[PDB]
């Protein structure tokens, strides 16, 4: 009601006075029904899990980014082609790819304590691989330029900065019920649920 | 029929490669992209060199387009190094370091490049409508 | 080889929560808060006004 | 199996789809056994896409019986040009590939 | 005065801003206090912080930049309307009125054949709101165009779509002038906003004692040139997170390079002055030809581009006074020693264009195999992805006490399409290996099914009337209730509208 | 058609009194008046719902007459919305809205019926945390404030129990007393 109330008080704030059809006000008000969301519970307690939003930049412990894959981040808008602040761009100017160009920074910079980044490197279908966005890219690029594991001083720069980009990214399983997973290490699962499936202990 | 070579095809007018089975036309296809980013192949180049989002590349799939885009990106950061560092093992990257006359601005335009691979054009068909039919409203006469 | 899954010696406490009257008195109004943050929540359950 | 039924039933209202096919398989052991009979882990993929599949579909969805309609139209008549439903590698093994 | 804050932590600001509410007070306890943020979240995290250290946080307002802009120009200035007739919604509804009108003349030829096409007028409005998106984008960020444009005049040198802009919008500076609506619009107001601030003697009543702008990375030169003149009569504080501690911007000329140069930033409490540049003397060699700097970090170089433009405004101001609160970051860990890069700007990436830089390793910082802090992770589902996340979370719960589930933050690019998998993994977990979750920033449309029922109705006079619609309508439960129609009932229901013969149509006229 | 009525409803509120003082809504000022004020009340220690019933019931009346409360144990932030704030004559109040439908007739809006409304919803744990905001936020904000001297009651009023011709009808007046919003006050902090 308080959003069609608004469509309708916005349109009789321009003294409208022609006859309008019902499919322009439904498609409107399917539109701004889109439009809106909800962010009540962002500090509620529980874990945050929302989107990326601009000039929101709050210090937490730990931060996690997910579907990070390309093609995906960042996210793109394309000019209307006929705005002419897009075609000569001047100081001051606000773009939706340098915003989350800067969000990436920003969520860089926040984290106080860990970072955890995620994507998707394998197709589940085919097999197939899949690459990561540019600025992870650019991220693990400098890591693995600006830093060397122990015992790596004899070899030289590439062979250093390919180790240390092995050392840090981790390929999980296909499946949950994997025993792999369920083995001591860095990536043990604490889901018993799929320990009896993995111990292959079962009657056809 | 003529023997295709990357370095000297003439990038001007229409042009049709026939690339038989094993013969990896992708390494073609960035071989060329390449070309076009830097310009090189002096009567066979093209007048100016162009940008990444001007570059357009058009794929049957979505994996293969994403595997192109992957590699093409590849490529140009293997291309930069070689040419901060003047001295590459591969040779493809040594017959352009060859053709190319200063390799501080060739690296500085490649570093633009890398940093330009987000917004690459490297669409299937049906995308490449997509965004053309939107871009150009207007004449096509499509909603928004 | 033995495959143990790992065990949660400390369990996470929802115990800290912000929260609001109607959500601290009233339970049956579930997420309305959470659409109107300044939904009259004190009348509920209308009647027959035909 | 009445009683269990109806906390499915309650499980799936309160939570959602996939965690109501979970808590059945757990109970049962859906998995363990079909692991363990030959032939059943392409059965236990197909199963665990399909999950997923109905939870997605269930998440844009007006009521419950909303999805098993929709899944009883899914099922007669099928896609195959659908990138969705095209279903995905049996096992990661190296094994003879056809 | 307008005072600029700068600090790499967010927490440091908010504790500046704590103490400056602490020293000075409003007289009169009606009286709001005012703080600009663009999101919601900010605001609700600065009243938490707010009310955990003075135990209450009341009476604080959050207006957006733009608004508050027009409440002062409200305050100050004379005759001027409560809302602006110029705005995003209203200009939509009258040029779906002025174009047909306008479609007549030949500057808008392009236009004519675009709306020959629809007849149920779709074109026109989604061609109304795509125009008042861009006037509003002009009334905030170019003013003199349509200060040019108002008279009659072409800006020279623009591009080829301002033939058919230009006179469309003078037509609206009209047609609004003959229904009577104010003429006053945020480019007219704000010279003559900024004249009378400047040539007031004293402070003009009704404006507030002190404003905050904190969370904002990116403001308009305009909204800026405004708080430099509005920050002479009332106190203006910018809590501003700069990532790098050294002026990063670039340059317009060496003209203001040197006044630049002179600029020095004061500390918060030591009373100890810092320049901006790590080295006065070779500051000019950074600089390029063209006026654009080098920055030293290659991260904060590609990911820098807004916030370049915002300092290099920032330093622009010429009373405003500027404060430094940066803390260091000691690099005890890879994340650590990421942020102290970024912080102290230096690139540690060596290039290997030596032979004896190739050769060695040992210019490179050590890793310790054990560190965790940065840890990249792959995945061939998203829901492979939740449900190791999941475990991830778990683990680095058991493996630090003082961490919190509120202290954990996971982002997504699309909230909608993970929140089926973050909701069915979550869920999923068992008691003793639960852990409370909470999803935000989804799309309102899907939040209850009443809204996805409604929408569907508003389609009843184009719709063909099949069985099985009308019985998932029924499949509703408030739908249900209404008609008091029950489950076992809705049985019998779909059983006999099965074997009666209703196939589809409601009557012979549909 | 709910325009000649609505008009006379509203004037009937606008010209009532609220207390035994005769203060009423017209004749306050614009900036003697605060409208939907957001505060934020930071909770340190777990509350119970079984000791918060035991302090408040000796205290209050209302609250011995009416059941214990229950509720999980909550430790965080409180959000509230008040409708109204208003001082008179140096003295602030507190006003809230209460728009529910009591009863079909004006017998069911009498003072006997709506106590007996209020401690149905329970809404004097509503308005005794609202007293404790008011106080902390009067606290903050005044450099000189006392509870007693600052500080003039809670109003609820009902809408549609407001009367021309019945004063009574439709307004509950109603001031905690200040060694229980002092224990409240203790209680919350530590
Ligand atoms: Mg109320």
């Amino acid at each position: 009601e308080q959003q069609w109330q608004a469509i309708i008080a916005e349109g009789l704030g321009a003294q409208y006075g022609d006859a309008v059809p019902l499919s322009l006000l439904r498609d409107e008000l399917a539109q701004r029904l889109d439009q809106e969301r909800i962010s009540q519970r962002f500090l509620a307690g529980p874990v945050n899990i929302c989107t990326l939003m601009p000039m929101r930049s709050i210090p937490f412990k730990v931060v996690c980014l997910l579907g990070m894959n390309d093609g995906v981040y960042p996210r793109q808008l394309a000019p209307l082609g006929f705005d002419l602040m897009s075609q000569k761009p001047k100081r001051g100017d606000r773009s939706r790819r340098d915003d989350d160009r800067y969000l990436f920074l920003e969520a860089l910079i926040s984290a106080q304590q860990k970072l955890y980044i995620s994507y998707i490197g394998r197709s589940i279908q085919d097999n197939s691989e899949r690459f990561p966005s540019v600025l992870v890219q650019e991220l693990i690029d400098y890591i693995g330029q600006s830093h060397y594991l122990p015992g790596d001083e004899a070899l030289n720069c590439d062979e250093s900065e390919a180790r240390v980009k092995a050392h840090l990214t981790c390929l999980h399983t296909r499946m949950p019920f994997d025993p792999q997973n369920y083995q001591p290490g860095e990536r043990q699962s604490y889901a018993r649920e799929w320990l009896p499936a993995a111990s292959q202990a079962g009657k056809a | 029929a003529e023997t295709l070579d990357p370095l000297r095809l003439p990038l001007q007018g229409e042009r049709l490669i026939e690339a038989s089975a094993g013969t990896g036309k992708t390494f073609t296809i960035a071989a060329l992209y390449l070309r076009l980013l830097l310009g090189l192949g002096g009567s066979a180049a093209f007048p100016r060199p162009l940008t990444v989002e001007e570059l357009l590349v058009v794929t049957f799939t979505e994996a293969a387009t994403a595997e192109l885009r992957g590699r093409i990106r590849s490529n140009i950061h293997e291309l930069r190094i070689a040419c901060l560092r003047e001295t590459t093992d591969n040779p493809l990257y040594e017959r352009l370091l060859e053709e190319i006359d200063d390799k501080a601005q060739a690296a500085q335009w490649l570093l633009l490049a890398e940093r330009q691979m987000d917004e690459a054009a490297v669409f299937t068909i049906h995308g490449f409508c997509q965004r053309m039919l939107n871009l150009n409203a207007f004449e096509s006469g499509m909603l928004f | 080889a033995e495959l143990n899954a790992k065990t949660l010696q400390r369990l996470p406490g929802d115990n800290w929560r912000v929260t609001s009257y109607s959500g601290l008195q009233q339970r049956g109004h579930g997420i309305a808060q959470d659409l109107m943050p300044r939904l009259d929540v004190d009348a509920a359950g209308v009647a027959s006004v035909v | 199996v009445v009683e269990e039924f109806d906390g499915y039933r309650q499980i799936w209202r309160k939570r959602g789809v996939m965690p109501m096919l979970r808590a059945l398989m757990s109970a049962r052991n859906i998995a363990e056994n079909l692991l363990a009979t030959a032939g059943g882990e392409r059965r236990l993929t197909d199963i665990l896409h399909i999950s997923e599949l109905l939870q997605e579909a269930g998440t844009q969805l007006e009521s419950e019986h909303a999805l098993v309609r929709w899944l009883s139209q899914h099922i007669l008549e099928p896609d195959s040009n659908a990138s969705s439903q095209q279903m995905r590698l049996e096992s990661d093994k190296h094994l003879v590939q056809i | 005065m307008l005072r600029v804050y700068h600090s790499n932590r967010l927490d440091v600001l908010e504790a500046l801003m704590e103490f400056i509410v602490e020293r000075e007070r409003l007289d009169d306890p009606f009286e709001p206090e005012m703080i600009l943020v663009q999101s919601t979240g900010m605001a609700q995290w600065l009243q938490m912080t707010l009310s955990q250290k003075f135990g209450i946080a009341a009476n604080i307002d959050f207006p957006l930049p733009a608004s508050f802009i027009w409440d002062m120009f409200v305050r100050v200035l004379p005759e001027i309307p409560k809302e602006s007739a110029f705005n995003k919604q209203s200009m939509s509804w009258k040029l779906m009125t002025l174009l047909p009108q306008l479609l007549e003349r030949e500057d808008f030829t392009l236009l004519r054949h675009y709306l020959t096409d629809d007849s149920d007028k779709r074109k026109l409005f989604q061609l109304s709101s795509k125009a008042a998106d861009l006037f509003d984008q002009y009334l905030v960020y170019r003013p003199d165009w349509l200060a040019q444009w108002e008279t009659g005049h072409l800006v020279e040198g623009l591009g080829e779509a301002q033939a058919w802009q230009a006179p469309l919008w003078k037509a609206l500076v009209e047609y609004t002038h003959q229904l009577g609506q104010p003429r006053w619009h945020r480019a007219n107001l704000y010279q003559r906003f900024i004249e009378t601030l400047e040539s007031a003697t004293t402070c003009p009543p009704g404006l507030p004692s002190r404003v905050f702008i904190c969370g904002i990375s990116a403001l308009p030169p305009v909204y800026l040139q405004a708080l430099q003149a509005l920050g002479k009569h009332i106190e203006i504080h910018l809590l501003f997170t700069n990532p790098c501690r050294y002026y990063w911007g670039d340059i317009k000329d060496p003209a203001y390079l040197a006044k630049l140069l002179t600029r020095q930033r004061r500390h918060s409490f030591e009373d100890r002055e810092l320049p901006l540049f790590r080295d006065s003397e070779n500051a000019g060699q950074l600089f390029n030809s063209d006026g654009e700097q080098d920055v030293g970090n290659p991260l904060l170089a590609s990911w820098g581009k807004l916030g370049r433009d915002y300092i290099y405004l920032l330093s622009d101001l010429e009373s405003s006074q500027e404060l430094d609160a940066f803390v260091d970051v000691t690099p005890d860990n890879l994340l650590h020693n990421i942020q102290s890069d970024i912080l102290e700007l230096e690139n540690r990436a060596v290039a290997g264009v030596n032979i004896e830089e190739f050769s060695r390793s040992d210019n490179k910082r050590p890793l310790d195999p054990l560190d965790s802090s940065i840890t990249f992770h792959v995945c061939h589902s998203p829901q492979r992805e939740v449900e190791v996340l999941h475990d991830r979370l778990l683990a680095m719960l058991e493996e630090d006490p003082t961490l919190t589930p509120r202290d954990i933050i996971v982002m997504v690019a699309d909230i909608d399409s993970y929140s089926p998998f973050i909701q069915a993994v979550f869920g999923s977990a068992p008691a003793d290996r639960y852990l409370p979750y909470a999803i935000s920033d989804r799309r309102a449309r899907q939040s209850h099914p009443v809204l996805e029922a409604f929408i569907s109705l508003l389609s009843l006079p184009d719709s063909r009337f099949v069985s099985e619609d009308v019985l998932a309508l029924l499949d509703v439960p408030v739908l249900a209730a209404r008609f008091d129609i029950t489950e076992e009932g809705l049985r019998y229901l779909r059983q006999w509208v099965n074997e009666s013969g209703i196939r589809w149509g409601i009557d012979d006229d549909n | 058609q709910w325009e000649p009525v609505l008009t006379e409803w509203i004037t009937a509120v606008l010209q009532a009194p609220l207390n035994e003082t005769g203060v009423s809504l017209s004749q306050l000022s614009a900036r003697n008046k605060q409208v939907e004020m957001e505060f934020y009340l930071p909770i340190s220690e777990p509350l119970i719902a079984s000791q918060l019933d035991t302090l408040i019931r000796q205290f209050d009346p209302l609250s011995a007459g009416c059941p214990p409360l229950e509720f999980m144990q909550v430790r965080g932030m409180l959000k509230g919305f008040i409708d109204l704030v208003f001082r008179h004559e140096g003295r602030y109040y507190l006003l809230d809205y209460k728009s529910n439908w009591l009863g079909e007739d004006s017998s069911a809006y009498t003072q006997q019926a709506m106590a007996a409304a209020m401690q149905a919803h329970r809404y004097d744990l509503q308005y005794q945390l609202y007293t404790l905001a008011l106080h902390r936020y009067l606290r903050h904000r005044i450099a000189d404030y006392d509870y007693e001297h600052h500080f003039g009651g809670v109003i609820y009023l009902f809408l549609r129990g407001v009367d021309k011709e019945h004063p009574q009808q439709g307004i509950y007046t109603t001031r905690p007393n200040a060694g229980l919003i002092a224990l409240m006050d203790e209680m919350f902090a530590g």
